[PDB]
């Protein structure tokens, strides 16, 4: 009847009439329309034309909060997620009284928040995310009645963590990330939210130690503490968190021994307490949990990877490198897990590489640099196709390479330097079609530049110094447009080069040094528009110095201990160039010390 | 629109 | 790390069609495996090799974070905008190459800093103003090139300057002194 009536297309009109609209999203609002509810983000439950539910998100709407739009009776449900919805939230927004969601984030919401929030008792979600909001968080917040999810992450929040947030029974997340708050402890009462699924706590300036008190949240899913100040222990009370799947707590302060009792939390699966200070043994018990996710890296530990960790048939993240961790790797790693990533970098590891890393076909990133590995690349790692980055550099291994491994279609680095590897570069190396950056630099690696590493067309680096490679440069290394370094100096390359280097448009660095090679420097070095360094010294180089080098703008030049004759192009006559044509005796310039 | 990185582990890598 | 954020604030500012910084992951412990960047056997860097790159957009300050940096290679792009002064906190820079670009304002006198330079190219910009007499301080400097730019002023002929010869001063919009052979004021 008369007592049910309603001006809700009305006062929709107000806030359409209110908004600035560019992109027309407001269009279907059409007052000679019986009913707003077919209207654009607009829902009206039961058959009743009263509008429940307003969702502008994403419309490109402007101006202040509409705040005539408490006057829908039956308002439930309110979005201006990803607006430019800007000025200060009205304390009159408690006139909406019938809201359990209000979603405002990604908008230019500024000034402080308005304490009439709390005044909204159907209120179960805020959503104030990606807003310019500023002060404290009002002592109203302790008052929510129902409110399950308080969300104030990327705002400007300038006070102190508040312990009244700890008094919202109904809570079920809190996400204060990303504020600049003033230095806060975490508030011990923050345990007594008891039906808390997510403590959401990143780079919020957080200072002093975790509370044993945060072990009482039996229903906590995410703990997030990370980018803080935190100091002291990761607390053994975190062993009461049932329902802990996610712990965070990297970049802190933290010290002491990883506690045991996080191996009491059966549904943890992603654990990350890098960039911290922990020191002692990574614990049998936690690597016994079956982890989807264990980062570790840059802290102070040391002794033996427990095997259990390779029995998790949920592994794919293992990141524990800048430690100073001893012994084997896991022989069964990879070999029940899909791994995908393991950085063990700058750790004091020896033995072979565990034979089965990439047995569920899912390992990319293989990150070993700066350990004490030996033996031989296991074979199967040849059928890993997988692999996006190689870097086994600065270990003890040795043998040839398997032929496979080189053709690895997704690689795009793959770095062996400082090893004792001998064999050489496969034919295989063809299939290699991301490969961008390939450094074997000191190792025993022999034979001819394989006629295959010209179908590379997107290397961009040849790194192959300090090895036993020989032969005369494949013709098709001159097809490489997009080399911008070439250093194969330290080798026993030979033959002469060729006109074709006019094709490495791109290339900075030609260090060709301590090779055999024979012949004049081509005509064609002065074409190579962005070479800056040039090393040529020590081989057998003959003939007159191209005049086409003038042309250069190099900062490095070294053609010295050659067979070059002639004299020295005027510009190149100067004393900054004076340790550049040594040992040519053939060679006369007006240098101090030449001709 | 200020792109909020998700609650989860850190990616430093090699 | 610190370099690596420094150089990934340049990614951001510069624009770069031919995505040529892809390669520039800020989650890498250091830009050692960057393409274009170049670092020592302490893993910091000592070269940013990014010449005819068709880059476009501003420098940063942040550049002069890298303390180890011997070689600044940005020539033969379309860079506008400002030299930063906080390239004279670059100590050990040796060739500073930002030649073929539409750079714009003051040299820096911040750039007599700069002891060890020997390669100074600023040549086919658009900088304006007096050349820094600071530059003269720089007994390190073997090459410079200041041709094909608006500058005016007075030409230093002491120091490092005393070997210069006037193609270094070359197409400038005012320039006076004894290398220009048009006496100053
Ligand atoms: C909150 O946002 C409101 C909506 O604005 C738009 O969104 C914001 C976030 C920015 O992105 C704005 O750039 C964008 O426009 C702001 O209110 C709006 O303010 C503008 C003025 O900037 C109002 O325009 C006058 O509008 C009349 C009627 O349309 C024009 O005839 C008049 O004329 C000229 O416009 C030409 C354009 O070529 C200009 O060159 C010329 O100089 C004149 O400005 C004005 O533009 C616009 O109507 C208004 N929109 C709505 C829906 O109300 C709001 O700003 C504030 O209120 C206005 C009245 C003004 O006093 C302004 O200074 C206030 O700050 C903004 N509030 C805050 C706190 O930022
Ligand atoms: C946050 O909110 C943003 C709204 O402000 C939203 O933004 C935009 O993103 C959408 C989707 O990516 C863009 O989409 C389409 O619009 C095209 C028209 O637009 C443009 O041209 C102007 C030049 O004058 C230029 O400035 C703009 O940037 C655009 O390039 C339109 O052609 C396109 O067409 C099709 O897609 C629809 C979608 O269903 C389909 O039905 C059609 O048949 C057709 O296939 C899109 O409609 C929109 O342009 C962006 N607008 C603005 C203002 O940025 C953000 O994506 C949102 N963010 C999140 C995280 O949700
Ligand atoms: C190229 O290189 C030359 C050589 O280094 C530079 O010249 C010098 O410049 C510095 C400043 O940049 C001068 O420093 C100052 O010392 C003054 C006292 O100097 C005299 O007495 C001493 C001691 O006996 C002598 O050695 C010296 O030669 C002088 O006779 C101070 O009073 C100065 O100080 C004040 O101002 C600063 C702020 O700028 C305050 O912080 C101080 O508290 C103080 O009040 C100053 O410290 C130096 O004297 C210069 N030397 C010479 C030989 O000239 C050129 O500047 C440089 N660049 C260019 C563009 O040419
Ligand atoms: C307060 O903070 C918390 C914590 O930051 C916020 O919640 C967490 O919010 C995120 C973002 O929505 C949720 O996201 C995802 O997980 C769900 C659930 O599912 C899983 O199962 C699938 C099945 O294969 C698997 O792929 C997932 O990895 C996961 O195991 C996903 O459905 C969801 O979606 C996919 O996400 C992709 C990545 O973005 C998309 O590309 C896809 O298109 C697809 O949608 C997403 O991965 C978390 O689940 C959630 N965590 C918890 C413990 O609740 C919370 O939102 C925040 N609220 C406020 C208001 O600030
Ligand atoms: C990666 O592998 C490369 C190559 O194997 C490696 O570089 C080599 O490093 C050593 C030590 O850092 C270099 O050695 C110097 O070598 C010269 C010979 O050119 C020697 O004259 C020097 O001195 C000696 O005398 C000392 C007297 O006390 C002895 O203690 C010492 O053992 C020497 O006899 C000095 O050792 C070597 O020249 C380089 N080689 C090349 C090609 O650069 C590099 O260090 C490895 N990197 C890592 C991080 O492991
Ligand atoms: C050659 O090697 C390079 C370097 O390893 C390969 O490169 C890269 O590709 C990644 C995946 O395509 C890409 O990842 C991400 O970041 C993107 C934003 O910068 C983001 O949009 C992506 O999205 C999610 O991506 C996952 C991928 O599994 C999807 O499944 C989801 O649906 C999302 O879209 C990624 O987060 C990375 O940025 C890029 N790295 C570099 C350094 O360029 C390249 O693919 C290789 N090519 C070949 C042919 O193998
Ligand atoms: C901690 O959470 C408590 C539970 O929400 C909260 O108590 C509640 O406080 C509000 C506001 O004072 C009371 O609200 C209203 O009803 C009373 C009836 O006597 C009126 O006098 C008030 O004007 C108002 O309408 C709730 O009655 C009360 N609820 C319960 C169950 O006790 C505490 O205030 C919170 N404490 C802190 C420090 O934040
Ligand atoms: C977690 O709450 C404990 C229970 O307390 C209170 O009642 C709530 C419903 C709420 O109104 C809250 O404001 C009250 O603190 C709390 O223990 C407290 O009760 C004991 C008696 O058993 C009392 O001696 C003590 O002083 C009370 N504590 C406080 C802080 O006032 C418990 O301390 C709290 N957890 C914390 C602070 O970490
Ligand atoms: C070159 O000659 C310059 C001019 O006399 C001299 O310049 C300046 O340095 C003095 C003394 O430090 C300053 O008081 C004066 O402000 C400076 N003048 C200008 C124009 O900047 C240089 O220092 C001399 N260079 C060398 C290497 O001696
Ligand atoms: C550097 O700048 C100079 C001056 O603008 C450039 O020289 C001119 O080039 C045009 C052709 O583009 C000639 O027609 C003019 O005669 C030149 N002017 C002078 C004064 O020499 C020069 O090309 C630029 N250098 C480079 C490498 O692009
Ligand atoms: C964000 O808040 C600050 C401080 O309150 C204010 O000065 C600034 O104008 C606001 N920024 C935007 C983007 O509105
Ligand atoms: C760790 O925190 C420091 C600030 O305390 C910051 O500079 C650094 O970049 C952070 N690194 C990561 C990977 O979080
Ligand atoms: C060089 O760096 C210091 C900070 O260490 C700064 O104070 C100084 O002003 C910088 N110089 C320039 C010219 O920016």
């Amino acid at each position: 009847g008369s007592s049910m009536d309603n001006q809700d297309g009305f006062i929709l009109q107000q806030v359409k009439l209110s908004l600035d609209d560019p992109d027309s999203y407001l269009s279907s609002w059409n007052s000679n329309d019986a009913s707003p509810c077919r209207w654009s983000g607009v829902s009206c439950a039961g058959d009743f034309s009263s509008v429940t539910s307003v969702d502008l998100s994403s419309a490109n709407l402007a101006g202040p909060f509409p705040s005539v739009i408490c006057r829908l009776s039956n308002l439930a449900h309110l979005s201006l997620y990803n607006n430019s919805i800007n000025s200060t939230l009205p304390l009159n927004i408690a006139a909406c009284k019938s809201l359990q969601t209000l979603d405002l984030s990604q908008n230019l919401l500024t000034g402080e928040l308005p304490q009439t929030l709390a005044d909204i008792p159907t209120l179960v979600h805020l959503d104030l995310t990606g807003n310019n909001f500023s002060g404290d968080i009002p002592a109203s917040f302790g008052k929510f009645e129902n409110l399950e999810v308080l969300s104030l992450v990327y705002n400007l929040l300038d006070g102190t963590i508040p312990p009244f947030l700890g008094n919202i029974s109904t809570l079920k997340m809190l996400n204060l990330s990303y504020n600049p708050f003033s230095p806060s402890r975490i508030p011990p009462e923050f345990g007594n939210l008891t039906n808390l699924e997510v403590m959401w706590l990143t780079e919020c300036h957080l200072v002093g130690q975790i509370p044993d008190s945060l072990g009482q949240l039996s229903k906590l899913v995410d703990l997030d503490l990370a980018l803080n100040d935190l100091v002291g222990h990761i607390p053994p009370s975190l062993g009461g968190l049932t329902n802990v799947v996610q712990i965070e707590l990297y970049n802190n302060s933290l010290t002491g021994e990883i506690p045991p009792e996080l191996g009491n939390l059966k549904s943890l699966r992603l654990l990350d307490a890098s960039m911290n200070q922990l020191t002692g043994k990574i614990p049998d018990e936690l690597c016994r949990v079956p982890l989807e996710s264990l980062n570790l890296y840059e802290n102070n530990l040391e002794g033996e990877l427990p095997a259990s960790i390779a029995l998790s048939p949920n592994l794919y993240e293992i990141r524990i490198f800048g430690n100073r961790l001893t012994g084997g790797l896991p022989k069964d790693l990879g070999l029940n897990s899909p791994l995908r990533w393991l950085d063990v970098s700058e750790n004091e590891f020896s033995g072979d590489l565990p034979a089965d890393l990439c047995a569920k076909g899912e390992l990319e990133e293989l990150l070993i640099i700066h350990n004490s590995f030996s033996g031989v690349i296991p074979e199967s790692l040849a059928d890993c196709r997988s692999l996006t980055r190689i870097r086994l550099a600065y270990n003890r291994f040795s043998g040839s390479v398997p032929t496979g491994f080189w053709g690895l279609p997704h690689v795009n680095l793959l770095e062996l330097v400082n090893n004792s590897f001998s064999g050489e570069i496969s034919k295989s190396i063809g299939g290699a079609s991301n490969l961008s950056l390939l450094i074997l630099s000191n190792n025993e690696f022999t034979g001819s530049l394989p006629e295959e590493i010209g179908s590379l067309d997107n290397l961009n680096q040849l790194s192959a110094s300090g090895n036993k490679f020989s032969g005369s440069l494949p013709d098709s290394l001159m097809s490489l447009g997009e080399l911008g370094t070439l250093d194969l100096h330290g080798n026993q390359f030979s033959g002469e080069l060729t006109s074709g280097i006019k094709s490495w448009k791109k290339l900075n660095e030609l260090n060709l040094a301590d090779n055999e090679f024979t012949g004049k420097i081509p005509d064609e070095i002065g074409s190579l528009s962005v070479l800056n360094y040039l090393d040529l010294s020590g081989n057998m180089f003959s003939g007159k110095i191209p005049v086409s080098l003038q042309s250069l703008k190099l900062n490095q030049l070294n053609l010295s201990y050659n067979r070059l004759s002639g004299d020295l192009p005027p510009s190149l006559a100067k004393d900054m160039y004076k340790n550049s044509f040594i040992g040519n005796p053939g060679l006369c310039g007006d240098i101090k010390g030449l001709c | 629109y200020v792109p909020v990185p998700a609650s989860g582990p850190s990616r430093k890598h090699n | 790390n610190l370099e690596g954020d420094a150089l990934h604030t340049l990614r951001v500012t510069l624009v770069d069609p031919n995505n040529v910084l892809q390669s520039w992951d800020p989650t890498l412990v250091n830009p050692c495996t960057w393409f274009h960047v170049t670092c020592n056997n302490e893993n910091s860097v000592i070269r940013v090799d990014l010449g005819n790159a068709e880059l476009s957009g501003h420098l940063v300050p942040e550049l002069g974070v890298l303390k180890n940096l011997q070689y600044l290679e940005l020539y033969s792009n379309n860079i506008t905008g400002p030299i930063p002064s906080n390239l004279g906190n670059l100590t050990n820079l040796v060739s500073l190459d930002l030649y073929l670009n539409s750079f714009s304002g003051p040299i820096p006198e911040s750039l007599g800093k700069l002891s060890k330079l020997r390669f100074l190219r600023l040549n086919n910009n658009s900088l304006t103003g007096s050349i820094p007499m600071s530059l003269t301080n720089i007994t390190t400097l073997q090459v410079l090139d200041l041709s094909n730019n608006r500058l005016s002023g007075s030409v230093p002929d002491n120091g490092s300057f005393s070997l210069f010869t006037p193609i270094s001063f070359a197409n400038n919009l005012d320039l006076c002194g004894p290398v220009t052979s048009h006496p100053c004021p």
